């Protein structure tokens, strides 16, 4: 009968992959814009001895439209292992209810299915995707990983578009900094017993509920770990263009005079959000 | 998880006897036997 | 207004007449024991008191039953002969009538009840079970 | 109504393995 002040919790949070994409705000839940699909040929070198002129094919053109979207929960109550005194469960509730509303909506903004969602930019399938070389290793091609695949993904992006940074899961990071030679020495950065280059001069900003092709360091791979083909490892894009999260209205909460009854309160609460994708060409995504 | 509340309390329903001892004659021995 | 009385002090079977049960105590602290009658005596009966490890086999099994030995208190008249740990339910106990045990001294990770030779006919009509305090994990 | 609620006793908390890159031979 002593109860202490502590309030271990042990719950983990993701990284918050918005403040890379387009940020943009509007009070309706409906917008629209312009785009220029493709200039075109307009023409060629008229040859001499011709005071005339020529056609030939403009380009297209489209204005474009979206939506947002709602996520609301009513969640009410009985009020005696309530409002007598243990703990005020209703806050426990509201932070519960905000935690989840951030999870969901970086969820939903990596991979939302298309109707009544934001549509993910991963399932989009419209980014292009690289998939990675197979190994061969005592006469079998098992796929797998390796250094310079890496170094030749990230240079592999057209450096006209834009400093394109990239995205991956610390387990991924952890299996790259540990990759070895045929010297016995750590491939990469070596001799500290660690490699800890500071990832925003590398461009990388870092993640932990990404697809994580790294399952708990669990696979990686010589014959059963196998890497796994197809599994997305990482991405790169310019996300100032290449995608975009609108916000409408935060979470709100209030209470439900009706249906209370003096016992069972009952509080309504939601938010209003979307998001959507640009051009998806500015960005790739590398995979096995 | 609550704390149900204590209150001032005494239940008790113990009995005893009478007291038949003014009745006896009174005797006040300083040593073990008489 | 009952309360939610079973996500604490969760009992479980250990002597339902004709069989017992190794139950784990480990993420508990404290365990009573709760003694109940469905007929009527015959003669005083004896119980048994064993306990048991994490089998090598398998760290969530319960290994031997190995006999609890007895811890005497202050004020103690009698000590079992063999200094083993034990239990007794006198006779002319009605069924309607629980009753109490503890012993003060745990060791292994599971604990169990034996009928005591002799004594294991009563025992049918006879059932023991166990409550907890603890969680701790 | 009564929603009978559940945790663990124990459990057997087996060990992950852990495998970090394999050298790589070469392509080709």
């Amino acid at each position: 009968p002593q109860v202490l002040a502590l309030e271990v919790d042990c719950n983990i949070e993701c990284a918050s992959l918005l403040d890379l994409y387009g940020q943009i705000e509007v009070s309706r839940s409906t917008f629209t814009y312009m785009k220029i699909a493709d200039y075109g040929q307009l023409g060629e070198y008229t040859c001499d001895a011709k005071c005339d002129a020529e056609f030939g094919e403009p380009g297209n053109i489209r204005h474009l439209e979206g939506k947002t979207y709602d996520y609301r929960g009513v969640f009410c109550f009985n009020r005696k292992n309530l409002q007598e005194a243990n703990y005020d469960f209703l806050s426990f509730m509201i932070g519960a209810a905000q935690r989840s509303h951030r999870i969901n909506r970086n969820q939903a903004l990596m991979i939302g299915k298309g109707v009544n969602e934001p549509k993910g930019w991963l399932t989009e399938n419209c980014f292009p995707v690289f998939q990675t070389l197979p190994v061969d290793v005592n006469g079998t091609s098992t796929p797998a990983f390796l250094a310079q695949d890496w170094r030749r993904f990230v240079t592999s992006f057209p450096a006209e578009y834009g400093e394109a940074r990239s995205v991956m899961h610390q387990n991924v990071f952890g299996y790259l900094a540990a990759m070895v030679d045929a010297n016995g020495r750590f491939l990469f950065g070596d001799g500290d017993l660690t490699f800890t280059p500071d990832l925003v001069r590398e461009r990388i900003r870092i993640s932990n509920c990404l697809p994580d092709p790294t399952e708990g360091n669990t696979k990686g791979g010589t014959g059963q770990d196998a890497f796994a083909a197809g599994s997305f490892v990482a991405a790169q894009a310019a996300w100032k263009t290449a995608f975009y999260a609108v916000e409408k209205r935060p979470m709100f909460f209030e209470q439900y005079e009706g249906g209370s009854s003096a016992w069972c309160v009952k509080y309504q609460f939601g938010a209003e959000d979307g998001g959507f994708v640009g051009c998806c060409e500015h960005g790739r995504i590398l995979q096995i | 998880f609550f704390t149900p509340q204590v209150l001032a309390l005494e239940v008790d329903c113990n009995i005893e006897c009478a007291s038949l001892l003014d009745l006896y004659g009174q005797i006040e021995v300083s040593r073990s036997t008489f | 207004m009952n309360f939610n009385v079973g996500v604490d002090f969760p009992s479980f079977i250990a002597w339902d007449g004709e069989e017992s049960f190794p139950v784990k105590v480990d993420g508990f602290n404290q365990f009573g024991f709760t003694f109940k009658t469905i007929a009527a005596l015959t003669a005083a009966t004896t119980f048994n008191i064993f306990y048991h490890e994490p089998s090598d086999a398998d760290p969530c099994v319960p290994g031997p039953a190995i006999r609890v030995p007895e811890v005497p208190f202050c004020d103690t008249v009698l000590l079992s002969e063999d200094g083993l740990a034990a239990v007794t339910l006198p006779e002319t106990v009605t069924p309607d009538s629980f009753c109490a045990g503890t012993v003060p001294c745990m060791n292994g990770q599971w604990i169990s009840i034996a009928p005591a030779t002799g004594s294991e006919t009563n025992a049918a009509n006879v059932q023991i079970t166990v409550t907890m305090k603890g969680a701790t994990r | 109504m009564v929603k009978l609620n559940c945790r663990p006793l124990c459990q057997a908390p087996t060990a992950s393995r852990l495998v970090s890159p394999p050298c790589f031979i070469c392509r080709g």
